[PDB]
């Protein structure tokens, strides 16, 4: 264990956008055949979700260099992820992602899901990898290597496995498990579903409400991330570790305000950005999702002021403070002296 | 187990015996350490304890026969116990950790005596 | 002991209990105030020095040892255990204490058990005379007396951090009845209404419906897991149709839109009309009710339909 790999490659992420997808039940009310405006943490339709690549199997001969660093996380993260094998295993949420700090940990573990959170004395590079154990018929994946050892820290929290290899059908689902991982006056939100999608690179047009599956009840003002992923022992075939690839997303949330369709069961089906477009902006203040021709005063736009500007007399170097403080007799209470 | 214990067998009334087990790091005997045995038809018979500097006191009801030497590279404890009686035909255990709890100790199996 | 339900009503009828001895935080409050984390205690000790355990007072025990807070965030929780560990010929296994170094600051827990020096002869490793061993025997007996015999004082502590919700009381639950003007309080949605049965898709993270301008009328049972509708039983205006004093005093007192089946009767679309017969005449509008209907005076109040002409 404590074992260290990081190699060098860092080829541009092609930054992508994705067409609709963010959009999430804020609530866990019921709403049928009503058009809800929220003004909660979302992401923005059309923007950047940096289009990351994991470790770079490019084959023309091996080379396989990681690509998990350590990012500055505002808010929340949209994170999706094809991951055909199962390869993606967990996550470091953290702080320092050091010792002396709290941190949060979630495993796959594909028999029942592990939400552990330690005060772990984490190792100088953190990955993943599997080996023999000689006994008992089963494979190492330890994540101690990353968490070298706890103390003073009794949380934790495993439930029924909800990342589970719900594929069972090999192709046209490829497990795309998008998440938003938020936090809220020192509390832990996680939202979560799977969809079937067929395309090979970058996000489709498709429309997705993604359900919750797990609060967290900790609070922990996490501020680092970290992916995990599946990683093998090289064999005699022409100290090796870490033989893996993988593909994975990252986004980032944004206040911004939206408005939200509900179909008759309660499930959302459109929704639209009322800070996009101006044509989007009429949709929100009519709460329509059809407007009718003619001409709506939406709102008002000013142009906002530029520098800072201050202007004080010419009088310096002077500090008549300590005269009336530090005087060497006061006057008495019915005669008292005022100077100006 | 993670410790096992050596000694025992029959012995003619008097003879001497021995248990040995032992551990690897030197931080694993923090703090406290002692012996324990449950002869078939009798109670819980405390005898002595230890801390990691070696003060030890006994049981006043058993005290007579109590002798014990203790190494730390090693990372052993030896309770040596001599003149075998008839009244032990019984199975011993030797406990790191003995007193931090119900959950904080480590318990052991021990060996058979046969005695006349 | 965090995200779980600490049930001190449950631990008011656990086990034996003699003594209650409570500073700071009030003993029958315990399940409503929720707390954060309690790290509990276990006392084997003789009743003799436990009343030591307060500021003010000094002991071999309660300042040496393990150290109750000094804000009390709990109860002085002692009872008695006669009954555990009494065997015949003295029970001297569990361990004494002679001496320390001086006074110590709260929360320290001793683990160490540094040799200390008793006056001008220095140990230096040496035990013995002036550096005396920490532990010594006890005495417990069938035969012993009761102060002398063993205690079980589980003291209980809590703690007011500012965390979510981990430590609370359990506060119980009551039954169902529908159809009825009852009040309800489902994880805090309090209001009145009436109480039915209802056919919506309610996901299943959903708990509790809501229409149109924010009126809450579906929620789920957290037990049976069932849709139940929410609405406000009858209310209304009280209107009096009356002929005057002048001719009568016999009035008839309508009540707007409310059923006639719950409080001759009468039943039109703008409410129950109670204290008018219904007759087929029709004759000219006297007094405007509604809904094509309108009432007179005769020998009686009584409700026609107005006739147009
Ligand atoms: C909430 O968030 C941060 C998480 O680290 C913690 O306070 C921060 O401490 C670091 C020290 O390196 C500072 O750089 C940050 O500015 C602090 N955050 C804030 C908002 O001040 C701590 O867990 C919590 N801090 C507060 C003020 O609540
Ligand atoms: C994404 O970033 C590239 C340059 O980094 C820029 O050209 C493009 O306009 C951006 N697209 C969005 C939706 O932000
Ligand atoms: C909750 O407890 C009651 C005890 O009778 C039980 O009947 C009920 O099934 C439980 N709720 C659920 C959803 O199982
Ligand atoms: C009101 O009274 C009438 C009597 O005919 C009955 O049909 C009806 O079910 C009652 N309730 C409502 C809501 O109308
Ligand atoms: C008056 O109207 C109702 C029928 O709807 C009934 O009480 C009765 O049969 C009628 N009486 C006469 C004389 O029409």
């Amino acid at each position: 264990q404590c074992v260290n790999l990081t190699t060098r490659t860092q080829l541009p992420p092609a930054y992508t956008n994705s067409f609709t997808r963010g959009v999430y039940y804020p609530d866990k009310v019921f709403r049928s055949s009503v058009l809800h405006s929220t003004q909660d943490l979302f992401l923005p339709f059309f923007s950047n979700v940096t289009w990351f690549h994991a470790i770079h199997v490019s084959g023309t001969n091996g080379t396989k260099r990681f690509d998990n660093p350590v990012l500055p996380f505002n808010d929340g993260v949209y994170f999706a992820s094809t991951e055909k094998s199962n390869i993606i295993r967990g996550w470091i949420f953290g702080t320092t992602l050091d010792s002396k700090t709290q941190s949060l940990l979630i495993v796959n573990n594909a028999t029942n899901v592990v939400i552990k959170v330690c005060e772990f004395q984490f190792c100088n590079d953190p990955f993943l990898g599997v080996y023999y154990h000689k006994n008992n018929k089963s494979w190492m994946e330890s994540e101690f290597r990353v968490y070298s050892s706890a103390n003073n820290c009794t949380f934790e929290y495993v439930s029924q496995p909800f990342l589970m290899d719900l594929e069972g059908k090999q192709g046209n689902f490829k497990n795309l498990r998008e998440f938003v991982f938020k936090n809220i006056d020192g509390y832990f939100k996680i939202y979560s579903k799977h969809t079937p999608i067929n395309l090979v690179r970058d996000l489709p047009q498709g429309f997705s409400a993604l359900e919750p599956l797990v609060d967290l009840p900790i609070g922990i003002n996490i501020t680092r991330f970290q992916t995990l992923l599946a990683l093998h022992r090289s064999y005699l075939t022409p100290s090796g570790w870490t033989a893996g690839a993988a593909a994975y997303y990252v986004g980032y949330l944004q206040p911004r305000t939206f408005l939200l369709k509900y179909n008759e069961n309660g499930t959302i089906t459109d929704a639209v950005d009322c800070a996009l477009d101006p044509l989007s902006e009429t949709k929100c203040t009519l709460k329509s999702f059809t407007v009718e021709k003619g001409i709506y005063q939406t709102s008002n736009f000013r142009v906002q002021p530029t520098e800072s500007i201050v202007r004080f007399p010419n009088i310096t170097n002077l500090c008549p403070f300590g005269e009336v403080f530090n005087a060497t007799r006061f006057a008495s209470v019915y005669a008292w002296n005022r100077k100006r | 187990v993670q410790l096992v214990e050596s000694g025992g067998g029959l012995v003619q009334p008097g003879g001497s015996l021995r248990l040995s087990c032992a551990a690897s790091d030197f931080s694993f005997y923090d703090y406290e350490m002692s012996w324990v045995r449950q002869a078939p038809g009798k109670a819980l018979e405390w005898i002595g304890s230890m801390y990691h500097s070696g003060r030890t006191y006994i049981n006043p009801s058993l005290k007579s026969l109590v002798t014990i030497s203790r190494d730390n590279s090693k990372n052993t404890l030896y309770l040596q116990m001599n003149s075998l009686r008839a009244e032990d035909t019984a199975m011993y255990y030797c406990v790191s950790n003995w007193a931090s709890g119900s959950t904080g100790d480590y318990w052991g199996q021990g060996t058979l005596v046969t005695v006349s | 002991i965090s995200n779980c339900v600490a049930d001190y009503s449950v631990l008011y009828n656990s086990a034996s209990f003699s003594t209650f001895k409570c500073y700071g935080v009030s003993p029958t409050k315990l399940n409503d105030l929720c707390f954060t984390n309690v790290y509990a205690d276990s006392f084997v000790i003789r009743g003799d020095e436990v009343r030591q355990i307060a500021p003010g007072q000094t002991g071999k025990i309660a300042d040496y040892n393990y150290k109750l807070p000094d804000d009390f965030t709990g109860c002085v929780i002692a009872w008695n255990s006669n009954n555990l560990d009494s065997k015949v010929g003295g029970n001297y296994n569990y361990l004494y204490r002679l001496f320390r170094k001086s006074n110590l600051k709260p929360f320290e827990r001793d683990i160490s058990t540094e040799i200390y020096q008793a006056g001008s002869t220095p140990c230096n490793g040496v035990e013995g005379f002036n550096c005396y061993f920490p532990l010594q025997s006890y005495g417990f007996q069938p035969t012993n007396g009761v102060g002398y015999q063993p205690y079980r004082v589980v003291v209980l502590s809590f703690e007011l951090l500012h965390a979510p919700a981990t430590v609370c009381g359990p506060k119980k639950s009551t039954n169902l009845v529908k159809n009825k003007c009852v009040n309800f309080n489902f994880n805090g949605l309090t209001g009145t209404g009436v109480l039915t049965e209802s056919n919506k898709k309610f996901l299943p993270f959903q708990q509790f419906g809501r229409d149109i301008a924010d009126t809450t009328d579906a929620v789920r049972d957290p037990q049976t897991l069932e849709i139940l509708d929410i609405t406000p039983c009858s209310f209304g205006g009280v209107s009096v149709i009356t002929p005057g004093t002048n001719t009568s005093n016999q009035v008839a007192v309508l009540y707007q839109d409310v059923n006639c089946t719950e409080v001759n009767v009468f039943q039109t679309r703008a409410g129950c009309l109670i204290g008018a017969e219904h007759v087929n005449n029709s004759y000219e509008c006297d007094i405007p009710i509604g809904a094509g209907i309108c009432a007179s005076y005769q020998q009686s109040i009584i409700a026609y339909t107005m006739s147009l002409g």
